[PDB]
């Protein structure tokens, strides 16, 4: 197919289909419609091999809400890219003020 | 008498708190809040419990993200008691109003 | 209908064969994608009326400032590998 | 390297034009660390818009446009 | 009298934007270079990038300065900046 055939495994033709209905330019462009899925496809990977790992980190097979919450609010670049949105049933990172300690 | 000093078990209750991710607000009263803020503007709303989940949800999370900052503005200054200048002062500083 | 959950979970299987997944994290990962895509898709857009005009370079320049450079120059080059492989 | 051409005087007078008379021995180094935090990426966004202009000169459309995003 | 020159003349009391040109066009040039080499600085919408700066540093003095009188002082250590920094949200 010709994600197949491009490598890639999400389905091109679907999000084709989303930004034509979206109109956001008359002809868009066609060269390469699929490569605002690999950008995609590759920031989906870097969170779920997160995920994955953080996942793995306290022995649960399936991914927990939390771990993915973890998983993304670790990594300071991710923090900066996406730091304004919340996730539902997600968690806060165990930080206690070192002077708070008696 | 197996009384401790205050803010000995503070410490290990946060913990306890930062560890869990689980809803802290009652759901009956989030409802009567809810319905009473809400009959002000139109009556049969019909409500689905989901969209209540949600602001519930939406409003913890701003809560904590506040409550932590005030604590950062706080332990600023030589203080560990959060008092309403605190407060004032987060809520004034990101212009939220 | 048409769910994104087969991708993303082929994805996963290519990259943890042995973790499963939640069904709340399966929501979380389509709104995810669903909003990214939107996102620098209007960013697209706006690109496009950036330029006294009416391709790719738009959709690499709009990801080029959207998110944090470290992990943007990886996005493009693997773009520009993906559309190498499907160009013949 | 020439980071230092901002001179301490002008930190004064700019602390001058917020209020307060009153002025550390680091807040010059500690400004000067703040505005190379700021200008860094607010001419780096210009940059993605000479990039996205092919156009070798700014101009102030570009730049605006690269700008008005910080807020 | 000494104090209706401070009225008549203190009707209109402004303060400028002070960062010298040169210096902060020279800096610029500086940074600007190994972003991308022979960049030609166009002499024009340099002022009002000159402008917006000086606008978010007056902003930061200002939060500053309220988190000095929260202290009850008025002397700026770097707490106040990188908390300023932090709670701004970058």
């Amino acid at each position: 197919s010709r994600s197949a055939k491009a490598g890639l495994t999400f389905p091109v033709g679907r999000v084709h289909r989303l930004l034509r209905r979206g109109n956001y330019a008359q002809r868009i462009g066609s060269g390469a419609p699929v490569y605002l899925t690999a950008v995609l496809e590759y920031l989906a990977a870097e969170i779920l091999e997160l995920a994955g790992n953080a996942a793995r980190d306290n022995k649960k097979t399936r991914i927990i809400p939390r771990h993915l919450q973890l998983a993304i609010r670790n990594d300071d670049e991710l923090n900066k890219l996406l730091g304004n949105v919340t996730i539902a049933q997600g968690g806060v990172l165990p930080n206690i003020h070192q002077n708070l300690l008696p | 008498p197996h009384r401790y000093k205050p803010g000995t078990v503070a410490l290990r209750e946060i913990r306890r708190f930062q560890k869990s991710t689980e809803l802290l607000i009652r759901k009956l009263p989030f409802q009567r809040l809810v319905r009473e803020i809400a009959q002000d503007f139109k009556t049969d709303l019909r409500f689905q419990s989901s969209a209540i989940g949600a602001l519930q949800e939406s409003v913890e999370a701003y809560l904590v993200s506040l409550f932590e900052d005030t604590n950062l503005a706080a332990i600023h200054a030589k203080r560990v008691t959060i008092m309403p200048k605190e407060i004032q002062l987060a809520r004034r500083l990101r212009g939220e109003r | 209908k048409e769910t994104y959950s087969s991708y993303i979970y082929k994805v996963l299987k290519q990259t943890h064969p042995d973790t499963g997944i939640s069904q709340k994290s399966m929501s979380i990962l389509n709104s995810f994608v669903n909003d990214i895509f939107e996102r620098i898709a209007t960013e697209a857009s706006k690109l496009a009326a950036y330029n006294k005009k009416s391709s790719a370079r738009e959709i690499q320049t709009a990801v080029r400032l959207i998110l944090p450079g470290e992990l943007a120059k990886h996005a493009v080059s693997e773009g520009t590998r993906a559309v190498t492989k499907y160009s013949s | 390297d020439n980071i230092q051409g901002i001179t301490k005087p002008a930190i004064r007078r700019l602390a001058r034009r917020g209020g307060v008379k009153r002025i550390s021995g680091l807040i010059y180094e500690e400004v000067r660390a703040v505005l190379k935090s700021f200008l860094e990426s607010v001419i780096r966004d210009s940059v993605t818009y000479t990039e996205h202009a092919k156009r070798k000169t700014v101009t102030s459309l570009d730049v605006v446009y690269a700008l008005k995003r910080q807020g």
